[PDB]
């Protein structure tokens, strides 16, 4: 069960960028398959990727 | 969402999360109004009509 509202709760401060899809709302949306992608990267370079 | 023949012309700023802004925008908070990208580079589809 693909719950997104901690997720305003623990890591809110930086930035939330939502990319081709509703940035909210999607609590209530049904899907198939979540890919989770982690990595250490620049602040300034978070716009390049 | 608008309804049919409905023309709205307030342009407040939109907020796209918990964060409560109050004109602060950032993360969480863009402004509705956005600009069309208009380059003569820009091919069929693209070009003003």
């Amino acid at each position: 069960v693909a719950d997104y509202s901690v997720l305003y709760n623990f890591a809110p401060f930086f930035a939330f960028k939502c990319y081709g899809v509703s940035p909210t709302k999607l609590n209530d949306l049904c899907f198939t398959n979540v890919y989770a992608d982690s990595f250490v990267i620049r602040g300034n370079e978070v716009s390049q990727i | 969402n608008l309804k049919p023949f409905e023309r709205d012309i307030s342009t407040e700023i939109y907020q796209a999360g918990n964060k409560p802004c109050n004109g602060v925008a950032g993360v969480n908070c863009y402004f509705p109004l956005q600009s069309y990208g208009f380059r003569p580079t820009y091919g069929v589809g693209h070009q003003p009509y």
